[PDB]
């Protein structure tokens, strides 16, 4: 297998590459939050309606209590996981009736009034794409417990988080929700990743168009790919498979003449029936313990995933994160939560530099026997003239005392080049 | 042991019994009359007791999990049938979780749909901002477990003693 | 308040109690006491009875060890999180949201607790917010001025620039604004004077 496409970076002592354009990239992160909550009646599963089997089962002690307690702990844990991931705001925020956000379109992620479920189109797609076995599982004393938070309430929590982030930015996470215009919020996010406000304001229509296109692409990508939602479905599959296996284990002789307790009682006297029932009880008990052990390991894995999901919700949705690759590929701008069955989907809106151009670079500029260093940018040359520009976007500006600071003489610095540094005061005093 | 309902399943003439995906009997053919019956096991439920602290009160409510109310202050929930609690249209924070958005509290014991949060509408506009004019220094507590009790077991003594 | 630590202590005690309880289980044998089995039976059948007791007790002990290992993994994860909080909240100021308390994190204090650590998170919460009219940029002399570090606010008649997280209005000057481009490109720009020092 090929690891990667081969790229050689053109490193040289005096050359730098500066981006001249950007792409607004929205990426999907799917995280499982909770599992199916399962409760097992130990006596009914191992013995059914047989009194003699229950009497023999009592000799083993508090195994049944241990299994029930472990399942109860997992069941409460799933509800706790859902609360931790989604119930992070105590105020249910609502969007303004006029959905104008400076050209940004949030229709795909905001709740749809037309639908009865009050879910977003992306959320509706997520629910559709994630899906007498159940009757048999119920008949064998295994019961699925309803989630404490219903899907509509989880959708309501996601809607509140979306409304808070869109109307108030990151303020609602850290305190009272403070309204801010969405272009100003996007400008603040641009400042967070080291790009000036002017770049966002001048290119606002382009950025809005790119964001809308990216959101549409995300919806198409989820709709057109079967394996996009694989993780959540896998969790659902495992739970069903585990229950099916446990039900299947009732059909195992376990070294006894028959797998049916009623046949064993009907055909044999109690001294040997006790032995056969004992073999069935030990096999079924071993199967149930094995099922509980796998459930506990899966519960730990889901709890870790839920803790990660809660961390992403706090750091990517309620704030702008400087952590690399935590909130999408690229420089993170903002994130949107979407409810999914047993899961959360994060739409990470990130800034990706593009259309980079080569420039000649210097560490410092020597003017009047003094070394000038950029306050916030980098020195670039297009071949004949020197300018100072911001690192993450190409915006050449004249080198002045305002945007440079003087430390030391030129000689100490290595690689310094000679260029003029303009003085703003010089025309004013001159004229 | 099961209920025998009418069956729509068309058995082949040789077949006598029917089985589920999970190898559990779901159908049978009567020997006396050649008709097909759907064997369905009798209803079962998980009886759960909802109670406040004993010292505060001795009132209890019973939840039959997965059981419709007609097959057992009676209210029907997705979780099951709740007996001994009165549904209230008001919404409060969850005190005792019943499930499916239903929570119970003691005030008699009442059951209600839990309120997610207080409703707040943010006054978003194209050209208005809200600026804080004051601050609160808030100290909050976070409790994290670090270690457990260290336990050693003598395997020989525990299993066999002397 | 201290439910989590006590819960861990409770589980450990409960697990030991259950394991101790398992000694009183016959496990399909005539008696649960080994001494009675030795005192009452010959070695060919006593061996069978002891075998039944051994298999039941061994299964109980293995079950206890398996739960202990799962709990140990959970506690190890919690301890790793606690160490991360101690490094990032107590030994540094964290910009991660909700990692070190609700609100903007300032500092944290560690307190020892039985089997645990309690973090006192000191955070800054904004309060007493006030509405203002805002603009992206100020148009002066055919040039667009943008705030270096703040936001432009208006109280109804006058424009000022203030820091985002506290209201401190200041006169709009060349010192706290930077010029990029003409006014026309920016959407929503308003006309106001920009003072020159
Ligand atoms: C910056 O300049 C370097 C070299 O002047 C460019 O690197 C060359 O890229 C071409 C096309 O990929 C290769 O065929 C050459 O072998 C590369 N040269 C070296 C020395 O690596 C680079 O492409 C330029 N950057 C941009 C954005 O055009
Ligand atoms: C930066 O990239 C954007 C696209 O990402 C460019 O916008 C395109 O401009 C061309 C020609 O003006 C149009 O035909 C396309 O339809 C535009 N695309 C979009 C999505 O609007 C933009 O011109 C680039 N700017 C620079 C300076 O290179
Ligand atoms: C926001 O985007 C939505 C869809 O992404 C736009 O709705 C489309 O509007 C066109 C024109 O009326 C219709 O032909 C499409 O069928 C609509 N799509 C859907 C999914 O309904 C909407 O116009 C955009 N703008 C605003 C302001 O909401
Ligand atoms: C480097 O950039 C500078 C500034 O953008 C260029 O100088 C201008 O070039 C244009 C076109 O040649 C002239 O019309 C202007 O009068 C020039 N301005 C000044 C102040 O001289 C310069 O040409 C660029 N160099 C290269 C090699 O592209
Ligand atoms: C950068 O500027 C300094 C000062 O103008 C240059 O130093 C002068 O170099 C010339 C020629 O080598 C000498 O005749 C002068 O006596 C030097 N002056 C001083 C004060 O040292 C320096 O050479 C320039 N460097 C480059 C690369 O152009
Ligand atoms: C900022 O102004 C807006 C509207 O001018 C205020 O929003 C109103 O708040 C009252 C009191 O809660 C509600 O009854 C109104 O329905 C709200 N109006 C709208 C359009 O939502 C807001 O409270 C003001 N903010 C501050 C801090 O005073
Ligand atoms: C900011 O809030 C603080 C309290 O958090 C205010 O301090 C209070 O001021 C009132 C009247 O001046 C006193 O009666 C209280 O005793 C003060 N409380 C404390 C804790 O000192 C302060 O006045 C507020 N400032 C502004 C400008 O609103
Ligand atoms: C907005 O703030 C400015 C500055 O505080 C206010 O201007 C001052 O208002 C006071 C009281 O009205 C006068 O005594 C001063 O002479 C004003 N200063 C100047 C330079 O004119 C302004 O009134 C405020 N506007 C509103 C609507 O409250
Ligand atoms: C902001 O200032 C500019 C320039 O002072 C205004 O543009 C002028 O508007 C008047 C009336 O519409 C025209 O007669 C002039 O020809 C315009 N001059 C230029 C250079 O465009 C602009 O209208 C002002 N904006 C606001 C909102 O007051
Ligand atoms: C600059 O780089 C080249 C190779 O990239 C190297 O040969 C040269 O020595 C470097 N310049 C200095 C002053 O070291
Ligand atoms: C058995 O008896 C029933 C009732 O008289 C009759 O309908 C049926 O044809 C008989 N034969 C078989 C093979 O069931
Ligand atoms: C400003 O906002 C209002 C409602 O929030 C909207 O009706 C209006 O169209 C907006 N202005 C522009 C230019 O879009």
């Amino acid at each position: 297998m090929s690891l990667g496409a081969e790229n050689s970076v053109a490193y040289s002592n005096n050359s730098i590459a500066i981006p001249t354009n950007f792409t607004i990239s929205v990426t999907t992160e799917i995280l499982p939050v909770s599992m199916t909550k399962t409760s097992v009646d130990c006596t009914m599963y191992i013995c059914g309606d047989s009194t003699e089997c229950s009497n023999l089962l009592l000799q083993y002690g508090s195994f049944c209590t241990q299994l029930k307690r472990a399942l109860t702990g997992i069941a409460v844990e799933q509800d706790k996981n859902t609360q931790e991931v989604f119930a992070q705001v105590k105020q249910i925020y609502k969007t303004p009736p006029i959905k104008y956000f400076g050209g940004f379109n949030f229709s795909q992620i905001l709740p749809d009034p037309s639908k009865p479920s009050k879910r977003s189109p992306i959320e509706d797609l997520l629910f559709n794409k994630v899906t007498d076995l159940i009757c048999a599982q119920k008949f064998n004393g295994l019961t699925v417990l309803p989630p404490l938070l219903t899907d509509e309430m989880i959708a309501q929590y996601t809607s509140a988080l979306l409304a808070g982030t869109i109307t108030s930015g990151w303020t609602f996470g850290a305190g009272p929700a403070l309204q801010i215009p969405f272009p100003m919020q996007m400008a603040y996010r641009f400042n967070g990743i080291g790009v000036t406000q002017n770049v966002l304001y001048e290119n606002q229509k382009l950025i809005a168009n790119q964001f809308n296109s990216a959101i549409g692409k995300i919806q198409d990508s989820l709709s057109s790919t079967p394996s996009a939602l694989g993780k959540l479905q896998d969790v659902v599959n495992h739970n069903a498979q585990a229950l099916n296996t446990l039900v299947k284990q009732l059909s195992s002789k376990f070294g006894a003449i028959s797998s049916v307790l009623n046949d064993i009682l009907s055909r044999l006297d109690p001294p040997e029936a006790e032995v056969q029932i004992d073999r069935l009880i030990t096999g079924r008990l071993q199967s149930l313990q094995t099922y509980v052990t796998q459930q506990l390991i899966r519960a730990a894995e889901i709890r870790a995933s839920a803790n990660l999901a809660a961390t992403k919700m706090s750091e990517c949705v309620l704030g702008q994160s400087k952590r690399v690759d935590f909130c999408g590929k690229g420089y993170h701008l903002m994130s949107f939560p979407q409810s999914a069955p047993h899961g959360v989907v994060f739409l990470h809106v990130t800034y990706v530099p593009a259309q980079e151009k080569n420039f000649t670079t210097a560490p410092a500029i020597c003017h009047d026997g003094k070394a000038h260093f950029p306050r916030e940018g980098v020195f670039v040359s297009n071949g004949t003239h020197w300018f100072v520009t911001q690192r993450n976007f190409y915006e050449p500006q004249i080198i002045t005392t305002d945007n440079t600071f003087v430390s030391g003489n030129c000689d100490v610095v290595i690689g310094i080049v000679n260029n003029t540094v303009y003085d703003p005061l010089q025309p004013e005093l001159d004229s | 042991t099961g209920v025998l309902t009418e069956s729509n399943k068309k058995f082949l003439p040789f077949q006598q019994f029917g089985r589920d995906i999970a190898d559990t009997t779901d159908a049978v053919r009567d020997p006396q009359t050649l008709e097909i019956l759907d064997i369905t096991p009798c209803s079962f439920g998980g009886v759960s007791v909802i109670t406040p602290g004993t010292n505060t009160s001795n009132q209890v409510a019973v939840l039959y999990q997965g059981v419709n109310c007609t097959e057992v202050n009676v209210f029907q929930t997705r979780a099951g049938c709740l007996i001994g609690a009165e549904y209230v249209n008001n919404s409060y924070e969850c005190d005792i979780p019943i499930g499916a958005g239903i929570c119970a509290s003691y005030q008699s014991i009442i059951a209600y749909t839990m309120s997610l949060g207080a409703e707040n509408s943010v006054a978003y506009s194209n050209n208005s901002i809200a600026i804080p004019t004051n601050f609160t220094i808030s100290v909050t507590t976070e409790i994290l477990p670090v270690s457990m009790t260290k336990t050693s077991v003598d395997c020989t003594m525990y299993i066999c003693g002397d």
